[PDB]
Formats: structure tokens, C-alpha cells, sequence
């Protein structure tokens, strides 16, 4: 059974790269901007769950309070599978990469139940 | 087919309890989760059960409770390999199944079970009473706490409180540093004269009426001591008892010169001051010596000597009774030669 | 007014009686052993020291059960100067013992025994005791 | 600020429970009144706020449980 | 009928005691109590 | 959530083990009997009362040796109301005893036994003991 | 000759010491009073010995010390009649005689003597050592203190201190006068109902789940209780053990009314309160009761009942466990019937 | 509006008295046990705030220690005699060196 933190209108928005940084840490493509300084960042995401642990991912995105997209996580077509521990690795990656630029980062209440 | 397993994961997740980590498979045929899919799941065939095991083996092998009630479980010859896959499993329910023989139970006695359900299975009818059945369950699992929802009282356990620990074996006892320096000093003097070769210098350390006697154990290397070994356990003759006793300082040191000349390891002496009064001081000394004359100058001996001494003017001490126990040294006594 | 050969033969005829009492009594009636030591008695057991009737009873409660087979015994009457006007005998005993759940060991032991005088009856009591294993270090 | 967003999300979760009651066709008269009034007011609220009903009607499910876990 | 009022009012009140929600939402809760009384 | 006939069968299966332990241990290992009583245990022996592990050990040191041959035993599981969440059993024993140099006498005795739970091993200890001769007054 | 006999009292007082209550006869024949008058008095033939016996039995039969050194006493066949005349004698000297056997000492071994001298007698060569001699004399006299002027060492004496005193058998114990009033009132009420014959009123004293059981000794005159005696040492069947137990207040009080009607001597009850906690109170009751029906309506029974009671409101107590042991009364138990 | 600090399951249990002490301090039956030594004593009670119902004290194992109860056989229960009796009980327990934990409900009303 699935979750919805993002509207399909907001699920489709593409975005630009200020200080583009992309990394593959597991079966995940993580996309980040470094030019953003000291601004509130909210993590919203839609995915599926199994035994209270994320089965699969659809999309993870970061907004400001004004509504600007910062970071993305996407599975790979070259690597489809992704067990929850790989997801946890991506989670830690995001927490670090965002608290580096001292950008305040909000976490929606769905995600922390699973990592 | 593996996609059968893929769809099995769904209903396994629907029946997973996250507060208690419990999985229920109670009567899978009823309550139309199986009927809403037209799939029957037989827990007797090895393929289906191994696939079900694998799902958790990938997902949650830390399960706490498992329910396999009412699933036509005739025999578990192939599920005995469950103990190693989910070892945190503590509660197991096998009620209303077809467990025919207790012969199966010896194949899974490696679990760590706390609650078990085995009622409804016909094998429980095979015991006349409940005590034979419960003791046969203790035969396989004593770790259990509740059976068939019934709280079992902890078993009969009378700890006699029998003590068998021996205290720590400490070394030389003196008590006062004064008695330490004193008795070590006296041992040194006496055993210095004793190894000089002319032991006659012991006349001033012994009493005018100081007795002396020798002993060795019963079984040789200790042949030369036989003439003066004195054991009242073996020797009954009273006049021979008196004649084997050494009485006057004269006769004592004369007899003491009869023994082969020695060299004692005093740095490895063990001193026990038994009683100190105003009028006497008894103490035993445990040690080793090597002979240096005769045929057994390569043979090494161990001894337990007992001294009783009265105080004497000018801070001295006069031996009144002397008992020498002499044995050959153990191997480890030989190894710890000198310090 | 006192003979010596009689003193030695009394020491002998007494030491075996004491042995047959003390070791049998430690094997059979441990609760009662402490009462053989006089109030001022002293004991050194493998370096640890016991002084006092009550603490003697405590220590004997703390000891495991035993199985003694005695090898050799020797005795000596002790000169009247060590304990004035006290008939006193020294006894030394080498033997073996098997403990409760402990490995069997050989041992040497020595007691000193004085007789206490009462107008009713004189009795014998231990004044010193020293016990040690022959393999005590291991 | 966050109080407004959280209160709107819980309001829409209550209304979603109401519309699930309507998914079982229990036309609860006072409760259907509350339902259509909430619809007419909350569609306009969400249009003024800039967050769709599809967000709140699923965010409220955990906002409610945060208080229940704290006994 | 009356019950969903009871349960939703319990939920809103225990959102409020955690000091969560707007002031208008507390005012409307007061109105809810005044209406549930009658 | 608890069976009763099982409570009775544990009581019986327990009483014979306890009897075979307690009386053989008083006859054979008197020094060791006292630790069967829990710390707050109480004993009425022919009207005289003992309270405490220490004074119980004292009383058993002072008691003469014994030779018990037990005649009859009965047991009863004790309701969870007397001791909540404590498995407890009552035992009554009629028998005879010959003491050290004392005439052999008949007696009644009754214990209450609770099992206390320890994560190492759950163990059983007596909480009350009542002993009396059938001819105690004479 | 009696004229010769006349002088003997004079010579005896001549050698009588009143300061030490001692009589000296060292070498009586060579005392020139015998050379005077031409009368010799020999100490081997019975005439002289019996004359001395008459003399002493008339003069001083309470003497404490006597000296008979060097008097050629071959045999003491004739002195055995001294024990009854002077039993107060403490010191005896028989040195330098011709006493052939130490068995001759068996001829006067009924005395209570303190000091003896036996040196000079040839018999001392008949023993291997000195211990055989001293123990052979111990066979006849252990009462002695000094022999041959030598103070003898006290013998081997080990008092194990084996305790054989049994504590005082006291009567009823309650502890507090409050628990006394409590348990006594309960006994009175309960046993008032119990002797009415319609015991159904006990249902308000027992618990819903109050257990009860009966026991008796092993062998009749007490047949009517036999059928319900429960003795688990003798009874092996567990299910029969369960059915021989009475469980609910209904079943308990019914079975209790099934027992023969009684009359207890409650004024002669003996109560022992074993344990009191806040949640339970156990106490045993020792007493008597007489039956009034059946063939043994004149036979009297003695009982030991055990009660366990959980608290009941208004200072009452509700029985949770009840064990009744019933025997026939002792002879004196019958004698002390009622006061 | 009323209080509930103790479960009615544990509130209905009766108890025995090792060292019974009874006092009349007004329309009050005050009952104490003196035998409890060096054991934690927890003070829990349910009441209204005017009239009295019942006072009980527990141990760690769950044993009832002290009580105060009014009588209809004596006149009306005014609060101040009870307030003095409360301190009386706590004192009688600190006599016996019992460590005494006091719940926070009680000081709000007496």
C-alpha cells in the first residue's frame, strides 16, 4: 500500500541545477544543488511499503517553504532492484549533503518511520 | 513459479504484526483471502514451504511469533531446517495440525522456544496422563514458558546449596612483620649450618631435652631414611617407638649428622606460624633440597619440617621438638628450582 | 617425679586416638568439629588464618565435604617449657583427601594438643593446627 | 504557518474519513451536511492556500497518529 | 451519527492540548463544544 | 489462562522430591538444611519460634542427629490469592524420628513452599514450617 | 598367743601417725619389740591379719593413708576383707613384697584408692614395657592418681560435644495476643458449626476454590475415614490423586458434612501459627473430638488440622487450603478428655 | 470532579495487620502497621475535594500498609483532623525507617 506526499502536478515538475552534483550511491541517482545557502528544505516523497519498510520508490524531492525543488532521488533503469538498506544509505547521503551548506532541512513525517 | 512467491509476499505482509513481530497462517483455507484468489497453499509440499521460508529469510528473519495452526501438517522432515533461518523465533503454534508422531520433535530441538502450541495434534493423545506428556515436552524444550495458552509453573528445582569451591591458596603466613623477619632469619641460620657439612653446630639451637624424629611416605630413592622413618600407623611396638625417637640435644644432633649432606632452596621456603604464645612458637617450613654426597647427589628432595621453639634470653629461640617429613620432589617442584 | 618413656608412650597411645577421632569426625560430623579447638586456638590453612571458636565454626561450615585416607603419622611429646604444667603432644599427619567436586590432593598437617584440667574431668583440645597441600601452588 | 498547514491537513483527513463513509453510501444526514459544507469551504481554502486536497487527505493520517503513540 | 462528532472532537481536543493548530481551529473547537452540549 | 489439574500434579510431583530432599538432608547433611528456608521464613518447632536464615542455621546446628522414617504425605496446591503470581504448595507429613540418645517419637509437620523466580534458575524455598510431637506435652 | 597379741595395739599406735592419718609398717618384723617377749608377728598367715582387722574395725575405720612397705606379702588372699571395714582409705603402699601375680590385685579391686606403690615386687618384670603394666593395673584400678611417687598423666579423653538436649516443648504459639484472639475466635465459630451436624454453614468460611483433603496413618476401628485417606507416598495414580482431592466450597463443605458428627474439645486446642503475611495466614490445630454415631460412637479421635487463610472483610479469614489428619487418641489424651 | 490513583482491582484487596494500631482522631478510624522496616512505601489514594472515602499505602510487592476510614457511628468527617492524621501516619512509618514515596496528588487537597 502506497503513500502520496507529492501532487502529480508537483510530481512532474522538472528543475534546474545551480551547483549540480549527482552521485550514484547504490541503485539510486541523487541530484543536489550546492549554491543554496541557509534556506528551509522540506523532504516529500511517494513510494510503496512492505512490513513497515519501503518496498519500492517512486520519487523523493526537496522543496523550500516557497516551493523550490532542491534534491531528487531516482532508481535506475540500469539497476532496478533496491532493498531498504540502499534507501537508508541514500537517506544518510541527503542528510549530510544538505546540512553541509547549513540549509535547514525539514523531513516529512512519512520517511523517518523507515530509516 | 517465482511469481507465486511474489504474490505470497502480499498476504504475508497483510498478516504481519509489527508490534509483536508475529505471523499468522491459521487456517489459510478459510476467511477468503485464499478464496479471493483461487490459490490453495499446501504446507506439506517441500517447494511451497521452502519458498515461504525464503520470503522471510530475505525480509524479516527476526520474527518473534509464528502460527502454523490448521494447515494439514503431516510431517516436518523438511522444515527441521527452520531453526537456522529465523533463530529469534520464540513462539510457535502448531495446533489443529496433523503432527502424528513425537519422532519429528527430535529434529527441531535446536530452537529457542518460549511459547508452543501442540494441542489438537493426535500425538498428544498418546500419553496416559499429563505429566508424561509435559516431561516429554521438557525432553525437547525446557526453555518454554506457556503451552497452548496455559501458563506452565516453573519446574521442580531444589538447590541443596552444596559448597564445593576451595578457598584461595595463599603463601607464607607470618602475621607481624616482626615474626616474619624473625622466623625467616632463624630458618636462614639453621639451614646454613645444616648445609655446612658439619651439622654439629646445631647444639646451641636445640634444647637440652629437645626431641627429634623423621618420617617419609609409604609406597626406592628414599632408602637411606628407612632406618629412621617413624610411623606409628605402621609401627606398634612401644619400645621400638621409644628407640626410633631422638631425645637429647646430644642424641638429636648425632642422629642429624647421620643424614646425607644437603643444600636447601630457602628463597623458596614456605613458612607457616601456627601458634605464637608468650612461651612458645610453632611453625612449619616447606621447601626443597638437593643432596651433594653419596649416590643420590643428582636426586632432589622436598620436605615439610615442623619446629617448636621456646623463647631464650637475648631474643633467641630454643628448639624443643623437631619433626622432619622428607619426600622426593614432584616434577613441578623440580621445575621451580630457585628464585 | 615424672617418667619420660611413659610420656612418649602416652603421646603415641594418644595420637592414634586423636587421629581416629578428628578425621572420622570431619568426614561424618562437620557441624561438631569446631568444638575440638579451644577458645584461643589458631589454625593456618594454606596461608589463610583462623582465630576464634565462632569463626572456626563458620569456616568449617564453609568447607566442602571430605573423604580422608591417612598415609603416615608421627608424634612427639612437647617439652614442659613450651606449655608449662600442660601435658602437650605434637602430631604430624601426611595423607590424601578427596573433596566434594574437587580434585584429590596430598597434604601434610600438624596439630598441637593440650589437656585442660577440670575437677570433674580433663579433656584434650587443639591449640595450633597447620594444614597445606603438597601441590598447593598448582 | 506550520500550524495552518497541519490543521488544514487534519481537517481534510477528517473529511476524507467522511467521504469514505460516503464510499459505503451511509448518507449520514447531519454528517453529509458537514461533508458538503466541508467540501464547499475546503476546495476554496485549498485554492487560496496553494496545496491541493490530494496532499492533505493523505498527510493527516500520520498527524493524527503522532498524538496516539504518546500514551 | 452522533459518534463521529465524539471521536473527531476527541481528536481535535488532543491536537489542541499538544498546542498544535491555528487559533481559528481552537475557536471552531469551542463552537463544537457549545453545539455538542445541546 | 492456567490449568488446575496441572497445578495438582505439579504439587504431587513436587512433594515427593521435597520430602526425599529435606529429611535425607536433615539426617545426612544437617549443616546444609538451613538454606532451604527463604530469608523471611518462620518456624514453629514444638511451640518455640525461629525467624531468620541465621538463627535457623543456629537451631539446626544445636539440634541432635536424627533418623527419619516418613509414614504419610499429603499435598495441596495453594490458591493464587494467598501469594499472587507465586507458585505455592502445602505439604503435611506424619512420621517418626529417633534423635541422638532420645526415645523415638511420632510427629506431624507441615511446610509451605514457594518457588521464587531467578533468571539463572527458578528455585524452591520454604516459607513456613510447623513441627510438633504427637506426645509433645508429655 | 593372746598375751603376745596384747602388745600389738601398743606397737600399732607407736607407728600410727595422727597428723597425716597414716600408718607406718615399714619392716615390722625387724622392729625389736618383736624380739622382746619372744613374740614375732608374721603378715602372711591369717591369724595376725584378722586380729589387725578386728583392731582397726574397732578403732579407726575412716583412715585415709596407709604404708605397708617391705612386709613380705606373698599373697593377698587374706586382705580382701578390708574394703568393707575401711572404705575411706585413699593412699596404699605395697612396695617390696613378694606379690607373685598382678592378678592378686583383683582380690582387693573394689576400693576407691588415690595413691599406690608397687615397686620392688618382681611382677613388674612380667610386662613388656611400662604401658602394658599401667594398663593392666588400670584394668583393676583407674581411681589412682600417683604410682611409685610418680604423678600419672590423665588418660586419652576426647569430648566431641555431641548435643542431645531437645528444646522445651511449649504449648500454643500465636505470637500476638491479637492473632491469638483472631484465630481463637475463628476456631470457636468454625468448630461450633462443625459439631452441629448440619455443617452447611461452612460455605461462608471457605473460598469458592478452597481446597481440602484428608489423611490418616497406615496399618479396623477407624474404618469410616479409610475410604478417603489421601497419601501420595503410597498412592501412585495421578488422576486418582486429583479426584481424591476436594476443590470447590460446594464440594468441600459437602464432603465435610459427609464426615461423622463430632464434638471437639476446643478448650483443649493447641494452635501453632506457622506463617503470617499480609496476604495469608497458616496455622495448625492439634486437638481431640468424639464421634456420636455408627458402631464406633464411643471411640475417640485426635486430630491435626491445617488451615491456610486469605483475609476476609471485618477481621475474618477465608480458608483457601485445608488438610485434616485424623488419628485415634493416645491413652493419656483419653485421660485428659475435657476440663 | 474526582480522583483515581489506584486500580479498583488493587483497591478491593483486603490485608492482614502485623503490628495493629488503631486511633480515634475525631470521626476517624486510623489504622497503622508498625512491623514494616526498611522497605519502600508508596502513597496512592483517590478522593474528592469536602468528604472522605479511603486511604491506602503499598509496598513494592503490593502489600497494603496504612489506612484511614471515617465512621457513620461517629459524627461528620471534617478535613483537618484527617490532615493531621496523614502526617501522623507518615511519621509512624518514618519511625520504622521505611523509605516513603509520596504521590503528587495528595498535597493538592490536604
Amino acid at each position: 500500500r502506497y503513500l502520496t506526499d507529492m501532487t502529480i502536478e508537483e510530481m512532474s515538475r522538472d528543475w534546474f541545477m545551480l551547483m549540480p552534483k549527482q552521485k550514484v550511491a547504490g541503485p539510486l541517482c541523487v541530484r543536489m544543488d550546492q549554491a543554496i545557502m541557509d534556506k528551509n528544505i522540506i523532504l516529500k516523497a511517494n513510494f510503496s511499503v512492505i512490513f513497515d519498510r519501503l518496498e519500492t520508490l517512486t520519487l523523493l524531492r526537496a522543496f523550500t517553504e516557497e516551493g523550490a525543488i532542491v534534491g531528487e532521488i531516482s532508481p535506475l533503469p540500469s539497476l532496478p532492484g533496491h532493498t531498504n538498506e540502499d534507501v537508508k544509505n541514500a537517506i544518510g547521503v541527503l542528510i549530510g549533503g544538505l546540512e553541509w551548506n547549513d540549509n535547514t532541512v525539514r523531513v516529512s513525517e512519512t520517511l523517518q518511520r523507515f530509516a | 513459479k517465482p511469481e507465486q512467491v511474489e504474490q505470497l509476499k502480499l498476504i504475508m505482509s497483510k498478516r504481519y504484526d509489527g508490534s509483536q513481530q508475529a505471523l499468522d497462517l491459521k487456517g489459510l483455507r478459510s476467511d477468503p483471502d485464499l478464496v479471493a484468489q483461487n490459490i490453495d497453499v499446501v504446507l506439506n509440499r517441500r517447494s511451497c514451504m521452502a519458498a515461504t521460508l525464503r520470503i522471510i529469510e530475505e525480509n524479516i528473519p527476526e520474527l518473534l511469533s509464528l502460527n502454523l495452526s490448521n494447515n494439514r501438517l503431516y510431517r516436518l522432515d523438511d522444515m527441521s531446517s527452520i531453526v537456522q533461518k529465523a533463530p529469534n523465533l520464540k513462539i510457535l503454534n502448531l495446533s489443529g495440525n496433523e503432527l502424528k508422531s513425537e519422532r519429528e520433535l527430535d529434529k527441531i530441538k535446536g530452537l529457542k522456544l518460549e511459547e508452543l502450541w501442540l494441542d489438537g495434534n493426535s500425538l498428544c493423545d498418546t500419553f496416559r496422563d499429563q505429566s508424561t506428556y509435559i516431561s516429554a515436552i521438557r525432553e525437547r524444550f525446557p526453555k518454554l514458558l506457556r503451552l497452548d495458552g496455559h501458563e506452565l509453573p516453573p519446574p521442580i528445582a531444589f538447590d541443596v546449596e552444596a559448597p564445593t569451591t576451595l578457598p584461595p591458596c595463599k603463601g607464607s603466613y607470618f602475621g607481624t612483620e616482626n615474626l616474619k623477619s624473625l622466623v625467616l632469619h632463624f630458618l636462614q641460620q639453621y639451614y646454613a649450618i645444616y648445609d655446612s657439612g658439619d651439622r654439629q653446630g646445631l647444639l646451641d639451637a636445640y634444647h637440652d631435652g629437645a626431641c627429634c624424629s623423621l618420617s617419609i611416605p609409604f609406597i626406592s630413592s628414599l632408602a637411606e631414611y628407612f632406618k629412621d622413618s617413624r610411623n606409628v600407623k605402621k609401627l606398634k611396638d612401644p619400645t621400638l617407638r621409644f628407640r626410633l625417637l631422638k631425645h637429647t640435644r646430644l642424641n638429636v644432633v648425632a642422629f642429624l649428622n647421620e643424614l646425607p649432606k644437603t643444600q636447601h632452596d630457602v628463597n623458596s621456603f614456605v613458612v607457616d606460624i601456627s601458634a605464637q604464645t608468650s612461651t612458645l612458637l610453632c611453625f612449619s617450613v616447606n621447601g626443597v633440597f638437593k643432596e651433594v654426597d653419596g649416590k643420590s647427589r643428582d636426586s632432589l628432595r622436598a620436605f615439610t619440617r615442623t619446629f617448636i621453639a621456646v623463647p631464650a634470653s637475648n631474643s633467641g629461640l630454643c628448639i624443643v621438638n623437631d619433626e622432619l617429613f622428607v619426600r622426593n620432589a614432584s616434577s613441578e617442584e623440580i621445575q621451580r628450582a630457585f628464585a | 617425679s615424672v617418667d619420660f618413656k611413659t610420656y612418649v608412650d602416652q603421646a603415641c597411645r594418644a595420637a592414634e586416638e586423636f587421629v581416629n577421632v578428628y578425621y572420622t569426625t570431619m568426614d561424618k560430623r562437620r557441624r561438631l568439629l569446631s568444638r575440638l579447638y579451644m577458645g584461643t586456638a589458631t589454625l593456618v590453612w594454606n596461608g589463610n588464618a583462623v582465630s576464634g571458636q565462632e569463626s572456626l565454626s563458620e569456616f568449617f561450615e564453609m568447607l566442602p565435604s571430605s573423604e580422608f585416607q591417612i598415609s603416615v603419622v608421627d608424634c612427639q611429646p612437647v617439652h614442659d617449657e613450651a606449655t608449662p604444667s600442660q601435658t602437650t603432644v605434637l602430631v604430624v599427619i601426611c595423607g590424601s583427601v578427596k573433596f566434594e567436586g574437587n580434585k584429590q590432593r596430598d597434604f601434610n598437617q600438624n596439630f598441637i594438643l593440650t589437656a585442660q584440667a577440670s575437677p570433674s574431668n580433663t579433656v584434650w583440645k587443639i591449640a595450633s593446627d597447620c594444614f597445606r597441600f603438597q601441590d598447593w601452588a598448582s | 504557518d506550520s500550524n495552518t498547514v497541519s490543521s488544514f491537513q487534519v481537517d481534510c483527513f477528517l473529511w476524507h474519513v467522511r467521504k469514505q463513509v460516503a464510499d459505503q453510501e451511509l448518507g449520514d444526514a447531519p454528517f453529509l451536511d458537514r461533508l458538503r459544507a466541508d467540501q464547499a469551504s475546503l476546495k476554496g481554502r485549498g485554492s487560496t492556500l496553494g496545496l491541493n486536497i490530494e496532499t492533505a487527505t493523505c498527510v493527516g493520517k500520520q498527524i493524527v497518529e503522532r498524538i496516539l503513540k504518546e500514551e
